[PDB]
Order: structure tokens, then C-alpha cells, then sequence
């Protein structure tokens, strides 16, 4: 329901969905999107299915091409400063398709 | 030969023995060289004359 | 300076700030598991000093590299230099893009990051304190036996 959405909000108002009380199988994320940026910072992309997380936040927003590389901890730009800023200590992954 | 933690170890003992071949009398082995290669080895081959 | 070591191995590589905390016997992380792994019975020294003057320039520098995608874990003191795209699902895919990911991504460095993202220059020193003819010593006196 976060990857089959039809109206992913803009970056200026990034919808934040709270994911809890569920088993997080990432193959359902793997099959829904032909990725182009599945970079991870705090955890290993191969090693997601063997960890338990207290809570998972899924911020979804459609954005331009270069801005995909813009979105990363410790970055700059018109989006990284005024629209969405990833904290330097980010423990999670980003997905772009 | 062996490659425990690199450090290629070579042991030897010569003896124009019985001449039979793999003989049976006991024989120890005296190391000759021990050199720290520290690489990956999986396959082995021998040269001729 | 008062020991004798059989042989000394010096491994040098630049990693990021958190990665210095990662580098230690049997730690966890894509560097400790896919990029470099020390033996658990390690007998040596790790050295780490900040280098923002040699690994940074204006307009950025993306020269360095590191691996996040490896078929298995890294055995201690083993190098896995190779460019093979990680398999995802069941596709024998060979290329970049969706579910065909390059194993190694850039370690891009700029003069302006946070300390945890600064270019830390790390060199590790490995000793071998066993019963063998040593090679390396320090100050010495040659009193007659
Ligand atoms: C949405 O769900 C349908 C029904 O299972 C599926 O066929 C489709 O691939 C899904 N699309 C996305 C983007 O998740
Ligand atoms: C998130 O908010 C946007 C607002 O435009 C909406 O279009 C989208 O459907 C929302 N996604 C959810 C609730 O999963
Ligand atoms: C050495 O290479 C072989 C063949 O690729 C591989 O099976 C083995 O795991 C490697 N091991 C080490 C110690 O590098």
C-alpha cells in the first residue's frame, strides 16, 4: 500500500507512513519496483530479513533524476536544504524507481 | 605444502629409497623454506622437463 | 619497542568515520563482512588518522571504492577484488539497473562533510608473536653471553 499508491505526494509535503505490527518481507518491495537506486547506509541490503526493527517510517515522494542522488545523508541542494533533509545518522534505505 | 595464514610452508626429505615408490618405512620431513605469501590458493599443477 | 616479531603486515586503506569504529576484531557491517575482516585472535595495532587534505578537493573527488554486495562473508585477511553484478531473484542478469546491481559503489569524498563522513586514513599493523626467528626489533645491547 506504500508502493502500489497512485498519488505519491511531492517532496515539499512528503507523506510519512508509520509501519508497525507486521513482518517486513523485502521481496514484496523487490518485485514491485524495477529499482535504480537502492542504496543503504545503516544496514546491508542483503541483510534486511534477519533484523527486528522497533518502527519503520516510509517517506514517499516523486522527485527528479539528479535529486535522487541529492537525497542522501550529509548532502546539499535546493531539496536537501529546503524540501527534505536526511539526517547524518540515518539508519535505513532509500528506493528510487 | 600448506597455506595456513599465508606463510607458505614447504617440507621435504630425500631418499633414493627402496626405489619401490611410496614406501612403508617411517620417514619424517625437514622443512626447507617458510615464506609469507598471504594469497589465495585453490588449484595446483606440476611442471616437467 | 622491546619485542621481537617474526613478520609484520601493514594494511593501509581510507575509510569513513563510523568505519573506524567498525574496524575491530569480528565486528559487523558491510566493511567488516564484505570489504575487510580481521581475524578474531588478532595480535596487532590499528592506526587511524584524519585525512581531509589528501582525499578532498573542490568539485569533489570520487576516486575511492568499497563493496556492499558480496555472495558471502569475507574470510580474515582475504582480498575479493572483482566486478561481478550481484544476483537478485533468479535472473542470470549481467548489467546495471534493476535487480542487477554493481557490487562496489563510490566512496566519494569532499572537503566539507561531517566528522563521521570525513576521509579517515586507516592503516592496520599485524604482528606475529610466535616462536620463530624474528625480524623486527627496537633498541638493543649486545652484552657478551
Ligand atoms: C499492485 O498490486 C497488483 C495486484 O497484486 C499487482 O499486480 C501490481 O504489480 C502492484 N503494483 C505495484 C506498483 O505494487
Ligand atoms: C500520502 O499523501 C499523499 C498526499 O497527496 C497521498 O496522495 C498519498 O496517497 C498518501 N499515501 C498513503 C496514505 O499511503
Ligand atoms: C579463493 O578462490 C576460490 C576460487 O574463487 C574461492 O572458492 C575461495 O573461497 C577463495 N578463498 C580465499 C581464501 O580467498
Amino acid at each position: 500500500e506504500v508502493f502500489n499508491a497512485t498519488r505519491f505526494a511531492s517532496v515539499y509535503a512528503w507523506n510519512r507512513t508509520r509501519i508497525s505490527n507486521c513482518v517486513a518481507d523485502y521481496s514484496v518491495l523487490y518485485n514491485f519496483a524495477p529499482f535504480f537506486a537502492f542504496k543503504c547506509y545503516g544496514v546491508s541490503p542483503t541483510k534486511l530479513n534477519d533484523l527486528c526493527f522497533t518502527n519503520v517510517y516510509a517517506d514517499s515522494f516523486v522527485i527528479k533524476g539528479n535529486e535522487v542522488s541529492q537525497i542522501a545523508p550529509g548532502q546539499t541542494g535546493n531539496i536537501a536544504d529546503y524540501n527534505y533533509k536526511l539526517p547524518d545518522d540515518f539508519t535505513g534505505c532509500v528506493i528510487a524507481w | 605444502f600448506k597455506n595456513i595464514d599465508g606463510y607458505f610452508k614447504i617440507y621435504s626429505k630425500h631418499t633414493p629409497i627402496i626405489g619401490r615408490d611410496f614406501p612403508q618405512g617411517f620417514s619424517a620431513l625437514e622443512p626447507l623454506v617458510d615464506l609469507p605469501i598471504g594469497i589465495n590458493i585453490t588449484r595446483f599443477q606440476t611442471l616437467l622437463a | 619497542n622491546d619485542l621481537c616479531f617474526t613478520n609484520v603486515y601493514a594494511d593501509s586503506f581510507v575509510i569513513k568515520g563510523n568505519e573506524v569504529s567498525q574496524i575491530a576484531p569480528g565486528q559487523t557491517g558491510n566493511i567488516a563482512d564484505y570489504n575487510y575482516k580481521l581475524p578474531d585472535d588478532f595480535t596487532g595495532c590499528v592506526i587511524a588518522w584524519n585525512s581531509n587534505k589528501l582525499d578532498s578537493k573542490h568539485s569533489g573527488n570520487y576516486d575511492y571504492w568499497y563493496r556492499l554486495f558480496r555472495k558471502s562473508k569475507l574470510k580474515p585477511f582475504e582480498r575479493d577484488i572483482s566486478t561481478e553484478i550481484y544476483q537478485a531473484g533468479n535472473k542470470p542478469c549481467k548489467g546495471k539497473g534493476p535487480n542487477c546491481y554493481f557490487p562496489l559503489q563510490s566512496y566519494g569524498f569532499r572537503p566539507t562533510y561531517g566528522v563521521g563522513h570525513q576521509p579517515y586514513r586507516v592503516v592496520v599493523l599485524s604482528f606475529e608473536l610466535l616462536h620463530a626467528p624474528a625480524t623486527v626489533c627496537g633498541p638493543k645491547k649486545s652484552t657478551n653471553l
